[PDB]
């Protein structure tokens, strides 16, 4: 994917789009690895909020 | 002549009560400047999240 974006646009270094495509796929996975986004996020029993 | 013994009606300064007024009453002792608290519980109430 880094070699196609320099063959298409011709405005970058091919070695720098490697660690930018790597940042966008394993650092985005690592920060949001276990983050509740689908079901019940929080729940309070003393105040009664879900 | 006969006189009667002085009676009284002595209570705590605040008797807070409803269904879920534990954290709303605990916010009063926060705003009174209390910074160090000791909690005396039973052995069952500590092992069950009370």
């Amino acid at each position: 994917l880094a070699k196609m974006a320099v063959a298409e646009s011709g405005m970058g270094i091919v070695e720098d789009k490697v660690i930018k495509n790597h940042f966008a796929s394993e650092y985005i996975y690592n920060a949001y690895k276990d983050e509740k986004t689908c079901g019940v996020l929080s729940e309070d029993d003393t105040f009664g909020t879900i | 002549k006969r006189a009667e013994n002085m009676l009284w009606h002595k209570l705590p300064k605040s008797i807070y009560f409803r269904r879920g007024s534990l954290p709303i009453a605990l916010d009063e002792v926060i705003t009174d400047g209390h910074k160090r608290a000791l909690i005396v519980t039973d052995r069952f109430l500590f092992n069950n999240g009370y």
